[PDB]
DNA sequence: GACCTTCCCCTGATGGGAAGGTTTATAAT
DNA sequence: AAACCTTCCCATCAGGGGAAGGTC
């Protein structure tokens, strides 16, 4: 099975790992470690930024890939904003500082 | 144990039960307190002036007869015409005779005819609040006139109470303390405006409530005692019969609602059944309290069970449909037909399917999917909101194609098209809207638009745009 | 757009800041319109519109009037996505404590008042009152009382005496509390009063106070006055198939909190008694706490389902869910998977990718490249063109694949090689072709295993897949310099088959010009392949200045080795192809090729070797049949003989000559010594089986049995499987370990019978389960390793320390296990190492000890090299390139930016899945004792008196090649510094593990039977009689003598009484505690210990890993320390080491330190970044604690960055972070 | 040409109905 | 669960008016 651009989970904007073949492959922690071992940094980023999360990253990367321009515009993983919500909805206040 | 259900289950074992003695014993105490607070209103001219306004408006179609009175301690509609002029036998004997010597022992017989008319608690509470607002109004003036002399002029509190206790009406006490030559005396001429005019809202009360400033304090002084008696009795009542609420609440286990929620929503109905109970009828309290307890549990369930709240009526109707389908399992052998309950029920036929269609419950997204793996329902949930990128690219391409094509037409047609449609502009414009700032109106634009849409309908200038249509 | 993540306490007003409304009605979508209800949990007015750029009422639909709150509903028509950002709050009626600040082990509210937890828990449940701010009364400021205690207490003091009950009391107590005045008082209680008891909680309470102030957040906020709600998009109610609605448990819990708060307010305004309202308050606290963390009070279940609903905190921690299954590992687009197969024709750099897979994968590239070349009008048309499978799109796909690397991954990713980049090769079908040479690195077979593909997007990810991840760039493993690319089964078999010779092959002994003619002989069918023919061959060897010189000459060889010579590269000589050429030989040949000619030649050499191997191994027949297994005709006898050897032992036990556990060994020993007979019966009959006439003279040579060549080549069949194949297979034992006195007596060829198969079944089950259930064990170990490592990267050029660990060969017992050259290769010297003569220079201060210096130091007798290590390096938040070493896929110095921590953790984690009389000197030399006390006795010879005694051997070189230990009272026949003959017995006396092991070694766990150590020199002395345990005093020599200790008498001693014993001596026997090894010895001794022990368990089986890696873990274990004095200073080692040393450069006095020893899981606990900790550690705790302190994370590291989705500060990310951080903060 | 009858669009009525609220009396712990 | 009752929101019906059509 293989997938390039499929659906996404509602809760966390991640490629639906269902639909039994149309779903995206899982890139667990060990895979991230293997990437960390090499100097590959943009590979890991585009993995967990463009190809999974970043409601804008997927769209921008796709609109670029067709223009012959292979360049990612990394944003913010939606899972992390959801984590900020789930932590801040508690009696915990998490925030971000300067540019 | 830990769980807060244990704190409660053994918090009631303290106050011993009350049967055959307790009930009738402390109900008399309840009534003996409300009798103290009731006669407090018996002497309140504002209550008379307020009763006249709400009385004559009953004969003018505003307020119902049985909506202002629960009865008379003296369901008969004929017992009314006989107690609306016989009670005035003391109405005008003490009011216009102040012109106030013999008007001191003739106030009880005028107030006696005022305790034979049981008003509905709705207006009764307004009367209690009326006396409360009168006390607060009178008192505001005292807490004004006091701190204007003590906290400002530095006078002893006792020299204030000594000169104030007894008058509380005129200025004969204030201007008399000027000759005391005390250290606070020389500071009484500056506040002679915040204390003199202060009686304008204090002394005037006397001509409204027809009573001295001090009597207004006596009334509430005893009224508070009466209401305290009532409170202290009813709390013990509900504490005693508390166990009954649990006995009733244990009949609703899997009601989409925790146990303590049920027992509490039932305690509310227990309190309600208490406040509206008369020990005179003889009927035991266990029979009466059960109605309000069980109803405040049932309706509460109907209101807090479903995550999607449903009006009470629908809950009743659905449960009835379920009952009929239950008692017919043994008749049909397995289960009734869909259009069968239509007749057994009072409702019509076609409403059954909708009533049952909406009767679904939400499934927790954490419900593990098949294979029993950690995979849950919330993992297979898609997102049909975001448009796929394969279409976003088409949008960004059509934008440019339309831009180039429109830039191929004339200037007039260009702005007219970008106007009639919301192209690269906030909010497209109507016909006369375009004509408003294009110097020729109402049909000029109607011709320009058709001409441009035709110059684009022609090929060799539409191929690019025409490809974007695929059907 | 951000470079700092902070976490602080949530104030009841800072909550009202975010909230866009107050949810009042505990409702949802209506019931009949499916529309949100006013002030409900989904209220569009409070949170946000249902549709996109559309209001709930339906009056404003156009995208024009965006910012406007339609007075109809109050719903500002905007992006519906904002319903994911829209917070909310609830006006809680009665105060409610936050469970997290009361239930966590360091109970925040608990030691914020020094008030024990069991007291506050009684106050909350409304089962006791509590005093507050008494001032001057009979009661304190914090004191508990019961019903009857509060009864006649208000009469004594109506005013100035307040005492509340429940959450109101706890809160108001936290409000009137002075976190300032109390602090100034707790300072002296730690100053004067001794007795650690007076310093147990105080030393941690003063810290909570001062940090509670320094952060800024106030203690009253420990009680949630306003409960914030979660956006409805994070807890959707979305419908589903069939009409059923799917909701989250967060809803049920929120709805509960709202219901109960409403009920409480209704009572408070309905004039209810206390027995009702106090029950409602507790129900409210219960619901709120179960909403934040469900499973700490009573585990509030859900509705129709019995399963407990998931609360807020539960949506963060755990291997499942957020932070572990979301932010570190996510699914990805542009990927796939399939069943992998062979693919020999492929090069070592390319892999076969199925066509349809490539089409679906590169869809976005295909569309654009089509619309560009004038073949598709617009993107939509290109979609239909590829959806129709038009012919042109195949060539378009071939144009887009061209040099576009892809990534292949094997399901368990142990090491970094688990993901490797290959060059796509379009292929028909659906199977993924994989290169056989890489199957070793991937650790995959072709029995159905599946692999995943990943397509890079950025030009960067395409370059990193060519210059970092490409297959031909990863040849030698980083864990050990040995190449990870070595021929497997078929290849080595074909080569070994060619490089063989019998004696009488068709036309042997003749001569030929060279390889061309030898192949002309083989292919024609005139000559054999195994002939002993000697021919001429030109062996190139670049000599004398680097100039290639081809010296042609004749040599003795075979027709086969000479043919194989055609593949061999230029620089390599002919001696590499003159042997049997087994697996263990082909590998070393390829290794010499690599470090002689370079990367580029080695690659093509490997590919050629594979092709030729497979071809020859195929055409050699090379099969197996029933007749191949040669059952020794002596078997029958050899069996019955040892079968009757027990018939005497049986009567020996039946009469009473031997007891049970005595004749047991009588059977076991004769059976074990008889199994060698049957095993060697087929062995010596199979190693010389084939018998042929050399020119006409009968003679036996190396056998040609099909099964045996597979063994002598190492292709598949090992040695034990041979003893099992033809002869009977041993004796099994029950799970007890009771080996059965009933061995197997039948072989595998003849066939096992019913009885014998049962014990085999147990053996099989033990192996199967022990290997299967071990997966999670090794995985867990390597996981904790990576969590202790990550932040460690190579940044600093050179630290500037001469320290260096002292590298000496392992030489132990009989013979060396690993020479000094290995544990020094590629490392760096610390101090100038010289010849055996003093005042010389064999090597300067610090230089890369590559192969050259290795040979140079090997010439001399210098067996002791001072090498710098990572355990000792002057560097802050990193390491210096020199101290690490060089080891990589290249022999060059480690680059500035590679994250050595992760690669080391993997280098230890991948090999984890493989684990579970007198002395006789050998070599000639001279006896050299070490640390021994001796005394002459009757015999005149020498006897040892010191328990510890080393027996080195100073040969004519001056080195040590022998090291034996001899116990107390030994028999010596030479003495110290005495000459010995060829194996003279100079010693005589009367003698009267796995992965769970290395886990303990890393965790620094205290041993079961510790061994006391000495703290100073001097004569030791006894002391007071046996009271409870015993005593022992320390008698120093010159300095102060306050040291002593209590050692139980139930534990035997070893140290000598009236004898000097230096610090760190063996005061008793048993294992050793690393904590006690750091104090009395130092920082180098402990690391030298952990490495030497952890290396043994791996040395047992076939595992080799450079000490460097383990050194990195040791260095990460002592990153903490304890301060001895205070000094001029006002914990972390690096931070204090710089912060106090900057003022120590100033004339101000410094503060001394003491390295602490934290296990890999205890060191991963404390870390500058709190996010990285809460990622794997106990999230719920970590966040609570790092929240009260107002801790501030700047991320500075790996896992944090991958969380927020940023270029990791390492490698390619380290260069970007370099250029950014340079001008950053400057 | 007016006068009477006719033909369509706003005010506001006001019939219908869904949704809520208050009581219910043998005792009932 | 049934019984009698008030508020609100519905989506629709007599009634008014501004002109409109057609002829003794
Ligand atoms: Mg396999
Ligand atoms: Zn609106
Ligand atoms: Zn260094």
């Amino acid at each position: 099975h293989a997938r390039s651009t499929g659906s996404y989970s509602l809760v966390t904007q991640q490629p639906l790992g269902g639909k039994a073949q149309f779903g995206g492959q899982r890139f667990g922690e060990m895979e991230v470690w293997a990437l960390e071992a090499y100097g590959a940094a943009y590979t890991l980023q585009e993995m967990l930024t463009v190809k999974s999360d970043d409601v804008n990253g997927r769209t921008k990367m796709y609109k670029n890939i067709v223009d012959g321009n292979h360049q990612m515009e990394p944003g913010m993983p939606e899972s992390f904003n959801v984590l900020l919500k789930e932590i801040r909805s508690l009696g915990i206040n998490i925030e971000l500082e300067d540019e | 144990t830990t769980d807060p259900v244990r704190m409660y289950m053994r918090e009631m074992g303290t106050v011993e039960l009350l049967t055959r003695e307790g009930e009738i014993d402390i109900a008399k105490r309840i009534e003996d307190g409300i009798n103290q607070v009731q006669c407090s209103v018996a002497e309140y001219p504002e209550a008379i002036t307020y009763l006249l306004e709400q009385y004559n408006r009953v004969e003018a179609e505003e307020a119902r007869l049985s909506d202002l009175i629960t009865g008379f301690v003296d369901i008969d509609p004929e017992l009314a015409r006989e107690k609306f002029a016989e009670l005035r036998a003391q109405y005008v004997v003490t009011r216009d005779t102040i012109k106030h010597a013999t008007a001191q022992e003739e106030i009880l017989k005028l107030s006696e005819v005022f305790k034979q008319f049981r008003l509905v608690p709705k207006q009764f509470d307004y009367l209690v609040n009326s006396m409360r607002v009168m006390m607060d109004r009178v008192r505001t003036q005292e807490r004004l006139i006091m701190k204007l002399c003590v906290e400002q002029c530095k006078m002893p509190k006792k020299n204030f109470i000594t000169l104030f206790t007894g008058n509380e009406t005129s200025d004969t006490w204030f201007n008399a303390a000027i000759a005391m030559n005390k250290p606070w005396s020389e500071k009484l001429h500056d506040v002679s405006e915040e204390v003199h005019r202060a009686l304008q809202k204090l002394q005037q009360i006397e001509e409204e409530t027809g009573l001295t400033i001090e009597q207004v304090k006596d009334i509430n002084r005893r009224m508070s005692i009466g209401e305290a008696k009532a409170r202290r009795a009813k709390k013990e009542m509900v504490e005693a019969n508390l166990r009954l609420v649990i006995s009733i609440a244990k009949k609703y286990t899997n009601r989409g609602l925790q146990f303590l929620d049920l027992i509490q929503e039932g305690n509310i109905g227990l309190m309600k059944a208490v406040d509206k109970f008369e020990y005179r009828r003889g009927y035991k309290f266990s029979t009466y309290a059960t109605w309000w307890i069980r109803q405040a549990i049932t309706r509460s369930i109907a209101d807090q069970a479903r995550t999607i709240r449903i009006p009470v009526h629908m809950i009743e109707t659905i449960n009835k449909l379920n009952r009929i389908s239950r008692q017919m399992l043994q008749e049909m052998g397995r289960e009734p037909t869909p259009e069968e309950l239509a007749e057994r029920m009072l409702m019509p036929e076609d409403k059954i399917r909708k009533v049952l269609k909406i009767a679904k419950e939400p499934i927790s997204m954490e419900t593990p999917i098949g294979d029993d793996e950690d995979s849950h329902l919330g993992d297979f949930i898609e997102d049909t909101t975001l448009e796929l990128p394969l279409d976003s690219a088409t949008t960004e391409s059509l934008r440019a194609a339309t831009h180039d094509v429109l830039a191929g037409l004339t200037a007039r047609e260009a702005k007219v098209l970008r106007m009639r449609f919301g192209i690269d502009m906030n909010t497209d414009y109507t016909l006369e809207e375009v004509g408003k700032q294009f110097d020729v109106t109402r049909e000029r634009i109607r011709q320009i638009e058709a001409k441009a849409l035709r110059k684009l309908r022609h090929p060799s200038r539409s191929e690019v745009l025409r490809s974007f249509l695929d059907d | 757009e951000f470079d700092a993540i902070k976490i602080a306490l949530a104030s009841p007003d800072m909550i009202r800041s975010w909230s866009f409304g107050e949810v009042k009605k505990p409702e949802t979508i209506n019931y009949r319109t499916f529309k949100p209800e006013r002030d409900g949990l989904f209220c569009a007015r409070i949170f946000g519109p249902v549709k996109d750029y559309e209001c709930l009422c339906g009056k404003y639909k156009r995208l024009k009037h965006r910012g406007v709150i339609c007075e109809k509903c109050g719903v500002e028509v905007t992006q519906t996505k904002v319903r994911r950002e829209r917070m909310g709050h609830i006006e809680l009626a009665s105060p409610t404590a936050h469970i997290w600040f009361l239930k966590s082990l360091p109970s925040r509210i608990g030691l914020l008042l020094d008030m024990p937890l069991r007291d506050i828990e009684r106050v909350l449940y409304f089962e006791s009152y509590v005093v507050i701010e008494g001032g001057m009364t009979n009661l304190e400021r914090q004191q508990i009382l019961t019903e009857e205690q509060y009864l006649d207490a208000l009469e004594e003091f109506g005013d100035e005496f307040d005492a509340k009950m429940g959450a109101e009391a706890i809160q108001a107590l936290l409000k009137s509390m002075d976190l300032e005045q109390e602090c100034e008082q707790l300072r002296e209680e730690l100053n004067e009063t001794n007795s650690e008891t007076k310093r147990k909680k105080l030393t941690k309470r003063i810290k909570l106070l001062e940090a509670f102030v320094q952060s800024g957040n106030k203690p009253e906020w420990m009680i949630l006055t306003v409960l914030p709600v979660l956006p409805p998009d994070l807890r959707p109610l979305v419908p589903l198939d069939g009409g059923r609605f799917a909701t989250s448990d967060l809803n049920d819990l929120y709805r509960r909190v709202i219901n109960r708060n409403n009920r409480l307010k209704r009572l408070l305004d309905l004039a209810a008694p206390d027995i009702i309202v106090r029950n409602e308050k507790r129900m409210l606290q219960e619901a709120v706490d179960a909403l934040l963390d469900n499973g700490r009070r009573g585990r509030a279940i859900t509705g129709s389902n019995k399963r407990p609903l998931k609360s807020l905190a539960d949506m963060i921690k755990g291997k499942q869910g957020r932070f572990r299954q979301n932010l570190l590992g996510k699914r990805v687009d542009y990927s796939g998977r399939s069943v992998i197969t062979v693919g020999p024709y492929l090069r070592l750099h390319q892999c076969g990718l199925p066509k349809k897979m490539a089409l679906e994968l590169f869809k976005p590239f295909i569309y654009g490249k089509l619309e560009l070349r004038g073949l598709a009008t617009t993107i939509k048309a290109a979609k239909k063109m590829v959806e129709r499978e038009e012919a042109v799109v195949w060539d378009i796909l071939d144009e887009v694949i061209r040099e576009h690397p892809v990534l292949l991954n094997r399901a368990p990713t142990l090491h970094r090689l688990g993901i490797q980049a290959f060059e796509p090769v379009l292929i028909e079908g659906k199977a993924i072709q994989l290169h056989p040479l890489v199957c070793a690195a991937y650790n995959a077979d072709f029995d159905g295993d599946q692999m995943a593909v990943h397509v890079p997007l950025t030009l960067e990810a395409q370059l990193e897949a060519r210059a970092l991840m490409m297959s031909t760039n990863n040849i030698l493993s980083p864990a050990n310099g040995e190449p990870i690319i070595v021929p497997s089964q078929d290849v080595v078999l074909g080569l070994y088959y060619m490089t063989r010779d019998c004696v009488n092959a068709k036309g042997e002994g003749m001569v030929l010009t060279g390889p061309k003619e030898a192949e002309r002989l083989y292919r024609s069918g005139l000559a054999s392949l195994h002939a002993r023919v000697k021919v001429r061959i030109t062996e190139y060897e670049k000599d004398a200045n680097g100039e290639l010189v081809a010296k042609t000459s004749l040599k003795d060889t075979t027709v086969g080795r000479a043919i194989l010579w055609m593949i061999v590269p230029k620089g390599l000589p002919y001696s590499i192809v003159n042997q049997a050429l087994g697996k263990k030989a082909i590998s070393k040949m390829l290794n010499t090729c690599y470090r002689i000619l370079g990367l580029k030649p080695t690659v093509i050499f490997a590919d050629q070797i594979m092709y030729t191997g497979f071809a020859y191994a195929a055409r050699s027949g090379a099969s197996v049949g029933i007749d191949d297994m040669v059952i020794p005709e002596k078997k029958h006898e050899i069996i019955s003989e040892a079968e009757a050897e027990v018939a005497e032992i049986q009567e020996q036990f039946q009469s009473g000559l031997v007891t049970a556990g005595e004749r047991y060994n009588k059977v076991i020993d004769i059976w074990a010594a008889a199994n060698d007979r049957v095993s060697k019966a087929m062995m010596d009959n199979l190693q010389t089986e084939t018998v042929i006439n050399r020119d006409g003279q009968e003679e036996k040579q190396v056998s040609f049995n099909s099964i045996y060549m597979m063994a002598d080549s190492g292709a598949r069949g090992s040695a034990a499987q041979i003893r099992q194949l033809a002869g009977m297979r041993g004796l099994m034992a029950k799970p007890d370990g009771s080996i059965i006195e009933t061995p197997i007596t039948a072989n595998f060829r003849e066939g096992l019978n019913v009885l014998q198969y049962f014990i085999s079944t147990h053996g099989a089950r033990k192996g199967l389960a022990d290997t299967a259930l071990k997966t999670a064990n090794s995985g867990y170990l390597t996981r904790r390793l990576v969590d202790v490592a990550q932040d460690l990267v190579v940044t600093e050029d050179d630290c500037g320390t001469h320290e260096g660990i002292m590298m000496t060969p392992v030489i132990e017992g009989g013979d060396v296990k690993e020479p000094l050259r290995d544990r020094v290769l590629g490392r760096v010297t610390a101090e100038d190492v010289l010849k055996p003569g003093t005042a010389d220079i064999l090597v300067p201060r610090n230089t890369l000890l590559h192969e050259q210096w290795c040979d140079l130091l090997e010439e001399n007798s210098v067996d002791a090299v001072k090498v710098r290590s990572v355990v000792s390096c002057d560097t802050d938040f990193g390491v210096c390139a020199h101290c690490y070493g060089r080891d990589l896929a290249r022999g060059h110095i480690i680059n500035k930016g590679e994250a050595i921590g992760v690669i080391a953790a993997q280098s230890i984690g991948e090999p984890g899945t493989q684990l579970t009389s007198s002395i006789q000197v050998k070599n000639k030399g001279s006896i050299k004792l070490s640390n021994v006390k001796s005394v002459v006795n009757s015999s005149g010879k020498l006897v040892i008196t010191s328990r510890n005694t080393e027996l080195k051997l100073i040969d004519e070189f001056g080195r040590t090649k022998e090291s034996y230990k001899v116990p107390y009272g030994a028999v010596l026949a030479k003495g110290d510094g005495e000459q010995v003959a060829g194996g003279e017995t100079v010693a005589n006396w009367d003698p009267h593990g796995g992965l769970p092991r290395v886990a303990d070694l890393f965790e620094a766990r205290r041993p079961k039977e510790p061994a006391i150590l000495a703290e100073i020199s001097g004569i030791v002395s006894f002391g007071k009689e046996t009271k409870g345990k015993r005593r022992l005093v320390i008698t120093p020599v010159d300095g102060s003598d306050p040291y002593e200790e209590m050692i139980p008498k139930w534990r035997q001693l070893n140290v000598f009484e009236g004898e000097r014993v230096e610090r760190g001596d063996v005061i008793s026997d048993g294992p050793e505690a690393p904590h006690d090894i750091l104090r009395l010895r130092g920082v180098h001794a402990v690391t030298r210990y952990i490495v030497n022990e952890v290396q043994d368990v791996y040395r047992l089986q076939g595992v080799k890993i450079n000490d460097k890696h383990i050194e990195v873990i040791v260095r990460q274990m002592l990153r903490k320390a304890t301060i001895v004095n205070a000094g001029s200073s006002d914990v972390e080692y690096s931070r204090v080491k710089i912060a106090n040393r900057e003022l120590e450069a100033n004339g101000k006095v410094g503060a001394t330190y003491s390295r602490d020893l934290l296990g890999i899981t205890k060191a991963s606990l404390a870390t500058e970044s709190f996010i990285s900790a809460a990622s794997f550690q106990e999230t719920t705790r970590v966040l609570t604690e790092a929240a009260v302190a107002g801790k501030r994370d700047e991320l500075r590291g790996l896992k944090e960055n991958v969380i927020v989705g940023r270029l990791i500060p390492a490698g390619t990310g380290y260069a970007y972070h370099q250029d950014r951080m340079r001008r950053r903060a400057a």
